[PDB]
């Protein structure tokens, strides 16, 4: 809960970054300039980080409040508060080591 | 920038081309990643507006606005209140008027 | 001697007569603009002053530009004679309608084609001009504006001198600072290398450039034969030859370029003779000519540096190095040789609004003419017209941005007329084109012996901007060049001269100035053979009464306008006087003002010129008067009407009103006040009331500057003020739709919206409490949309079938009062609005505040305080006749602060209030010899005035206090010393010793308590930082500095710090759980992980740095 | 006096045509009025002058 | 003055110091004072070429009076300042050890504070100077990994030295040294605070 005996900084690795993230961004497009929504797998797509609203699937299939831990197959997103958007990351894949 | 250049690399290697272009493109990708992890570390920093250096990822930690320093300058708390003070000679030492 | 027709009569302790009335206090502000635009009155004034060439501002700026031409010489353009037109709309509507007071200007441009020989001349529109109202202010977008003058160092030549620490030899440095161009520095050094630094280059010998011009070596030898060190330098230089010299100069300036004679020859004249590239202001040229005494007999027309100036400068430098006192040049009269000082007012000029506006329009004209010349060069030469050439956007944009963002465009503080006048008279020293706070030296913030008569040394901001913001003297007037002047009367042969002249700094230094306070006989004969005098700098010494040449006019010639109305200013301390002067500019207009019993004679004059009081133009007879308007009949048969604004929010939140003080059927003479604005009583300033003060420590309630007030003030509205708030909401279009104000609002009870009317706004005159709704509106909801199809689809079908949110405006935290008026602007009614807006509505809330605990009060002597406690009227001490006092002051703070003047002011106020009658049956007492013959008999509630540096002496007060009229009961309360016997209100027994009492003027500061008090327990949280909002208006918590963390660590308190950092600032679940536990009876759960730490983690994990936790 | 009622006026920060001083001044003047009450209930008076 | 004293930079006064105890043999140069002291036990003379613009201070005599002038041929105690000013803490530290410099700093700060009239207990200054001078510079690493000339706290340096000596490895030659507040604080054990 609040027990932190120590703190060590380790040097990550490709497999570590694979493990941390939940997606693989592919397009640089930001929020849409017309409908003000993320683009498919864009830099904000809900399929990567989380729903823009809380307890709201992209397609509205499971928009009801009583759904936690249920990933919608129609849109492939999860249902949790908007806060989870603040604590999930994405990893880009490189075609050439750097 | 990074995503766009990676996708250009992928498409170019798929299409096929001599070593010169591929190597140049890899160099450009390395330049972009170096810039993203830090702008102005080495070479001309990238500047889009008004020739203004951009705030890289590493700039979130150093400097006055660096997240390390800002955690020590204090926070805004609740259950507070400020007002003028007027001397009162009718109070005991361990007493105050609200 | 009341210049104004019907001012109140208040005899004064006058001993000396001023031979001139105070000049128009706003003439300085208006004269600059009048000269800039160009009017017949300004031309007549300039002709009277004797200037040969009457030249305006616009004409000058746009004539020095023309005639523009192309490099081919086949085309040219000229345009002169700028003239203005009438006004668009009156000032009232412009301020209320949100418009801008301006007027159009037309310039007659002539379009000439060289090769053909044709002329195309017609009027051209050049945008609008923000004209200046008669009160010296700019109305922009309905908001008042006032530009403050600035202090700049006049472009010229300054001979500096630095002493070497090792060589211990004088190094005379001369540096020229033109308006724009190169800088020349000629310095004699230990090595004797007398060189130049053109554009911060290496020190190249002066002889090299001297020969570069072709100056004959023989002329160098003969003209410098008297100089020995420079002769040694001449014999020491190696390179010789006009071609070699000029090529070397060019290489030093521009190395790596083809070295040719033509290049250097053209560059010389381009950098020193091309007026456009190298220019100096006429002031600079005149000052340099006066300094060198060269070209004195002709009016300066060419504003470029000349070779003779350079040779004369180097000759002056070498002569100064030789140690000579005075130097002479052929064609120049004898002049002294000495080093110059930066902090002398003979060098620091004053650029009024005229100079700033002229420079801005010059920049605009340059930008316009560049494109105009490019267009004429590129555009077709046959059918080209000046109308198609001139572009109006750059100049209008330049003036607009200057008025908007320039630091020299500040909102005119309007707490009271005195504050506005002081702001209009302010003298700034920082801002664009000036030094910064850190680079500015500390010495500049100190006084200079040349400040006497030009800038007041007392008035100054208390903050870090000390010494950088002064104020004009009472009699100071700006000369047409920008050097402040000061009146003086010249003594010819030991006899004073009534006629007066104006002298600048340089001329003042060169003469002998007498002392105004020095006794002078009625015939003009100096009674004293020895009279003190001020000399060159910091020198004062007695001299025979014959050689004296100049004498001052009045003792009040060095004080500011604000400082000029502080009685007994000759007894307080510098810091206390400055504090009182600054405090006087923070009063708050009350509801019922009263003129002070004791105050200088510069009150009514400072109010008439303030502009906040109307005045009749022609002597007429009033037919009828009303609370809202007045109608005066002129003697010529023309009826005129004046409209007086009532309860209009001031620029700083206070109220402003006007109450006519005239009766129906009175022949009012021209120049007589007709209405009194805020802080006024019968056409004279009144920033406070008169309270009966007592000086004694009382049960520690007045401990350490605290103050006690009787409830009589609270229950009689003696110090009740009115403050008017202001709120506005707007409904701007959005991509998702347009917002509309509507009475209806989703999911709101009828009671909540019971105040809104049909149109969706609160009815006028409805009480509003904090947290109440002030105006309702609906915000549409977000859904998928298509620009081309959705518009038509919405037009034909599906109207009003989308969700709407609630974003109505509500009263902020800590506001209440009536609703006096509502202003709504609609685009349908053809009302100008900011782009992208449809309906902007503003509501004014006016609240009446009664003075309460935690309020600031302060007299005119700079003695602040707070209301410690407001005792009941039945508890305050009372005089022997039953007159309870109204305020009690502490005594320990008087002698330490050393502000004894307030004691004398209180004594004089009591004496004037009670009325006196000095015995004269046996003859005038010796102590009453100098009293005015009409000041020996006063009436109850009389009015007296003591001019600064000339007022009642100690003996006068001693005599007056011994002859006060007795109370109606037949007994006299106070003794000769001024003390009296009181009676305690609690114990009921008299105090063992007498106490001092009297009437002292008390103002009211703007630091009220209602603004300061604020609380916050739970409220809105920031969305980006997850922290509570800040500020009283937003209902946010207080800040928690790191010093508080240090203190908490010092005590060893741990859990408290943990809570303050985790459970009350960041942790969301922590806040929810602790709030619920407090609501119930459960114990507070331990805090969790602060959001800051988790954010830091999830951010540092982004740099590939695997940050583990190691819970083990 | 406890509270007044001015016909044709909605609040105190305003004026009324025909008078020489606004509502605040007349309220201040009326504060000086002195009256004695024999009944223990709010009574009403009138003031009509044209 | 207090800022400079705590920062432990080169004193502006930079008074001469008595490096060794002996018979002072000083020849007064009107331009540059030349000071030499004959050692009592034996050895050579430490030579000081000081500026002559000042006025010589008291000589250490049986009277020990301030009014006395600096008399040549007298004797002085080790570490005493020959003329008015301030002695560089490094010199007094190297020639006396840590105790003398500690007490001198404490006395100097106490004196400057009492000049204004304010009074504070010494322990509040002892707690600071204890941390300030707790570093041991090392000239050679020898059988130690750390780079020579690298600051090491006395405790860890002693621990490593005793460990290496116990196993036969040669000891590392290091000496104590002080620093200013900035340098003493920039080198710590916790990495997070250092990054802060
Ligand atoms: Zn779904």
């Amino acid at each position: 809960v609040n027990f932190f005996d120590e703190l060590r900084i380790g040097l990550a690795t490709a497999e570590d970054i694979r493990q941390w993230s939940y997606g693989e961004v592919k397009k640089p497009e930001t929020i849409n300039y017309r409908t003000l929504k993320p683009e498919k797998d864009g830099l904000f797509c809900e399929k990567i980080f989380g729903p823009t609203r809380d307890w709201e699937c992209y397609c509205g299939k499971y928009k009801r409040v009583r759904f936690k831990g249920i990933i919608c197959e129609r849109c492939g997103v999860e249902v949790t508060r908007a806060k989870v958007r603040r604590e999930r990351m994405g990893h880009i894949e490189l075609a050439a080591p750097v | 920038r990074v995503i766009n250049r990676n996708n250009r690399l992928k498409r170019l290697i798929d299409l096929g081309a001599p070593e010169i272009i591929v190597n140049n493109e890899k160099r450009m990708l390395q330049e972009s990643v170096d810039a993203l992890f830090d702008n102005g570390r080495r070479g001309r920093p990238v500047t889009g507006p008004g020739n203004r250096p951009l705030k890289s990822l590493s700039d979130l930690l150093k400097g006055k606005q660096g997240r390390f320093r800002q955690n020590l300058l204090g926070k805004r708390v609740d259950y507070s209140g400020r007002s003028v003070i007027v001397v009162g000679p009718q109070l005991k030492l361990h007493q105050c008027g609200l | 001697n009341n210049s104004v027709p019907g001012a109140p009569n208040r005899v004064s302790f006058a001993k000396l007569r001023e031979p001139l009335e105070v000049p128009g206090l706003l003439d300085v502000q208006t004269d600059s603009f009048e000269w800039l635009i160009g009017s017949p009155r300004w031309r007549e004034s300039a002709a009277e002053r004797g200037d040969v060439n009457p030249v305006g501002g616009l004409e000058e700026v746009l004539y020095e530009l023309s005639p523009i031409e192309d490099f081919s010489g086949s085309m040219s353009l000229s345009f002169s004679d700028p003239r203005f037109d009438d006004v668009k709309a009156p000032v009232d509507e412009c301020k209320d309608k949100d418009m801008t007071y301006a007027a159009p200007l037309f310039v007659t441009a002539e379009f000439i084609n060289n090769n053909t020989g044709e002329i195309k001349s017609q009027t051209v529109f050049m945008g609008d001009f923000p004209m200046m109202t008669e009160k010296g202010t700019f109305i922009i977008n309905g908001t008042e504006r006032v530009v403050v003058s600035q202090l700049v160092r006049s472009p010229g030549v300054y001979f500096d001198e630095t002493i070497d620490k090792s060589t211990d030899k004088t190094l005379h440095s001369v540096k020229v600072i033109p308006s724009r161009g190169a800088w020349l520095e000629f310095d004699v050094d230990k090595r004797d290398t007398v060189g130049v630094r053109i554009d911060r280059k290496r020190r190249q010998p002066v002889t090299v450039l001297l020969k570069a011009l072709g100056w004959t070596s023989e002329q160098i030898v003969e003209r410098f034969g008297f100089s020995e060190i420079m002769r040694s330098t001449l014999e020491k230089d190696n390179t010789v030859g006009t071609d070699e010299a000029l090529l070397d100069i060019y290489r030093k300036l521009r190395p790596g370029e083809p070295p040719t004679k033509e290049s250097a020859q053209t560059l010389l004249e381009n950098l020193f003779f091309k007026e456009k590239r190298y220019d100096l202001a006429r002031v600079g040229r005149y000052k340099v000519n006066k300094k060198l005494g060269l070209h004195v007999g002709e009016p300066i027309t060419s504003s470029t540096l000349t070779e003779e100036d350079v040779v004369a400068t180097i000759e002056y430098l070498v002569r100064l190095h030789e140690g000579q006192t005075t130097m002479t040049v052929p064609g120049g009269v004898e002049v002294p040789v000495e080093t110059d000082d930066i902090d002398h007012f003979g060098n620091r000029r004053l650029r009024t609004v005229g100079e700033l506006i002229q420079n801005q329009i010059r920049v605009g004209m340059s930008r316009m003419e560049r494109v105009v010349r490019e267009r004429m060069t590129t555009q077709d030469v046959e059918a080209i017209t000046p109308q198609t050439l001139i572009n109006i956007r750059p100049v209008v944009a330049a003036i607009k941005e200057f008025f908007g963002t320039s630091q020299l465009s500040q909102f005119m503080d309007q707490n009271n007329p005195l504050s506005g006048l002081t702001h209009k008279r302010r003298l700034s020293a920082l801002g664009p084109g000036g030094l910064s706070r850190e680079r500015a030296g500390l010495e500049v913030r100190d006084v200079h012996p040349s400040h006497y008569g030009r800038m007041c040394p007392i008035e100054t901001p208390e903050g870090p901007n000390i010494g950088l913001i002064g104020s004009l003297s009472v009699y100071a007037r700006v000369n047409p060049f920008g050097f402040i002047e000061t009146p003086y009367r010249k003594v010819v042969d030991g006899v004073v001269s009534d006629e007066i002249v104006y002298l600048t700094a340089d001329e003042e230094d060169r003469h002998v100035v007498a002392q105004a306070n020095s006794p002078i006989d009625a015939d003009g004969r100096f009674v004293e053979p020895r009279v003190l005098v001020r000399r060159k700098a910091g020198e004062v010494e007695y001299v025979p009464s014959s050689e004296v040449d100049y004498m001052d006019v009045s003792p009040r010639q060095m004080v500011s306008v604000a400082t000029a109305m502080i009685p007994f200013l000759e007894h307080d301390d510098a810091n206390r006087a400055l504090m009182g002067a600054n405090m006087q500019r923070q009063a708050v207009p009350l509801v019922r003002s009263e003129a002070p019993l004791v105050g200088t004679g510069m009150e009514l004059r400072a109010a008439i010129d303030a502009g906040d009081v109307v005045v009749a133009e022609e002597s007429g007879v009033i037919e009828e008067v009303s609370a809202d308007y007045i109608t005066v009949m002129h003697d010529n048969g023309t009826r005129r009407t004046y409209r007086m604004r009532k309860f209009a929010r001031s620029n700083h939140g206070t109220c402003a009103n006007q109450c006519p003080i005239v009766d129906a059927g009175d022949r009012v003479e021209a120049g007589q006040v007709i209405a009194d604005g805020p802080c006024t009583d019968d056409g004279e300033m009144a920033l406070g009331k008169n309270l009966l003060v007592a000086i004694m420590p009382w049960e520690g309630h007045n401990y350490e500057d605290a103050i006690i007030l009787s409830n009589r003030l609270v229950e009689e509205d003696v110090l009740t003020s009115i403050h008017i708030e202001e709120h506005e909401i707007d409904a701007r279009d959005t991509k998702l739709g347009a917002e509309e104000i509507t009475r209806d609002i989703p999911n709101i009870s009828d009671e909540v919206l019971a105040d809104l009317d049909e149109r969706g706004i609160v009815r006028i005159g409805a009480e509003v409490r904090d947290g109440d709704i002030l105006v309702g509106k609906v915000t549409p909801k977000g859904e998928t949309e298509l620009t081309p199809e959705e518009r038509l689809l919405r037009a034909i079908f599906g109207e009003k079938a989308r969700e709407v949110r609630d974003t109505s405006l509500k009263v902020p935290h800590g506001e209440s009062g009536k609703v006096i008026g509502i202003r709504v602007f609609s685009r349908e009614d053809e009302d100008e609005l900011p782009a992208g807006v449809n309906e902007l509505v503003r509501v004014y809330v006016a609240q009446k505040r009664k003075i309460s605990d935690g309020d600031k009060l302060a007299g005119r002597h700079g003695n602040k305080g707070v209301i410690g406690k407001i005792l009941p009227v039945e508890d305050m001490p009372f005089l022997a006749d039953g007159t309870p006092v109204d305020i009690i002051l502490n005594t320990h703070g008087v002698p330490r602060r050393m502000n004894i003047g307030q004691i004398l002011e209180t004594h004089l106020g009591w004496c004037a209030h009670s009325g006196w009658k000095v015995d004269a049956a046996k003859g005038v007492p010796d102590w009453a010899a100098r009293l005015p013959d009409e000041l020996l008999e006063a009436q109850p509630n009389a009015i007296v005035s003591t001019p600064v540096f000339d007022g009642a002496q100690e003996a006068e007060l001693q005599g007056l206090l011994s002859c006060t009229l007795p109370n109606r009961d037949g007994d006299v309360l106070v003794d000769a010393d001024g003390k009296a016997m009181l009676f305690d209100g609690r114990s009921g027994e008299p105090f063992p010793y007498p106490v001092t009492v009297g009437y002292m003027y008390i103002m009211k500061l703007h630091h009220l308590v209602d603004d300061k008090i604020h609380a916050r327990s739970t409220g809105p949280y920031s969305m980006i930082t997850q922290q509570p909002l800040g500020g009283k208006a937003q209902f946010g918590g207080q800040r928690f500095g790191e010093m508080e963390c240090w203190a908490m660590q010092a005590y060893g308190a741990a859990y408290t710090l943990q809570e303050l950092l985790t459970i009350k600032s960041d942790d969301t679940v922590g806040r929810v759980k602790v709030y619920e536990a407090i609501v119930k009876g459960e114990n507070i759960p331990e805090p969790g992980i602060p959001e800051s730490f988790k954010v830091l983690l999830k951010e540092l994990q982004s740099l590939c740095l695997n940050v583990e936790v190691l819970s083990s | 006096v406890t509270s007044i009622r001015i016909d044709g006026v909605l609040h105190e920060f305003t004026t009324v045509p025909g008078v020489k001083e606004d509502v605040t001044e007349i309220i201040l003047n009326l504060k000086s009025l002195v009256v004695s009450s024999e009944e223990d209930e709010p009574v009403t008076m009138y003031l009509r002058k044209q | 003055r207090v800022q400079e004293l705590f920062e432990a930079r080169v004193p502006r006064g930079k008074a001469p110091i008595a490096d060794v105890t002996g018979r002072v043999r000083l020849e007064d140069g009107e331009r540059f004072y030349k000071i030499t002291i004959v050692p009592d036990d034996g050895g050579e003379e430490v030579v000081y070429d000081k500026i002559s613009k000042r006025q010589r201070l008291r000589v250490f005599k049986h009277e020990d009076g301030s009014e006395r002038v600096l008399s040549d041929g007298d004797h002085v105690e080790v570490g005493q300042q020959l003329m008015e000013g301030s002695a560089d803490p490094h010199e007094v530290l190297r020639v006396q050890g840590p105790r003398e410099v500690q007490i001198h700093l404490v006395r100097e700060v106490q004196e400057v504070y009492r000049a204004q009239g304010v009074s504070i207990h010494d322990k509040h200054i002892e707690v600071i100077v204890r941390q300030m001078l707790r570093r041991v510079t090392i000239i050679d690493s020898g059988s130690t990994e750390f780079l020579p000339g690298s600051l090491i706290d006395r405790a860890e340096f002693e621990a490593e030295n005793r460990r290496v000596v116990a196993e036969g490895g040669e000891p590392a030659a290091g000496r104590p040294v002080l620093m200013g507040i900035t340098k003493a604080s920039l080198a710590t054990d916790s990495w997070l605070s250092a990054a802060s």
